């Protein structure tokens, strides 16, 4: 499972 | 805690979001990738998004941000984007999946 990058 | 769906899997989350959700609907579930952690699963156009939340010493960590409780984390991302696209699209948490 690959997770998306949260916005800074 | 309407957004907490427990131990639903990533696949189950994808299905539930697609079957019952509109853009911005989300759920918090247990991580399938590490035991004490969580995932925020968000209905988004085209492909749903999954974000890691790591629980360390009672602090909920997401990206480089830290929150006292999952509720605080969720409320933060109703008011600040959880994801921003290359085309200026800001995605927010809007509502617990119904």
């Amino acid at each position: 499972h690959i997770y998306d990058e949260v916005a800074a | 805690s309407e957004w907490y769906y427990g131990n639903v899997t990533r696949h189950q989350a994808e299905c539930a979001l697609n079957e019952r959700g509109v853009e911005g609907d989300f759920l918090i579930r247990d991580s399938e990738s590490s035991p004490s952690d969580f995932s925020v699963s968000l209905k988004a156009s085209g492909k749903n998004k999954h974000f890691k939340v790591q629980l360390v010493d009672n602090v909920y960590c997401i990206g480089q941000r830290r929150f006292h409780t999952m509720d605080e984390l969720v409320e933060h991302y109703k008011k600040a984007p959880i994801f921003t696209s290359e085309h200026g699209e800001k995605l927010y948490l809007v509502r617990a999946l119904q």
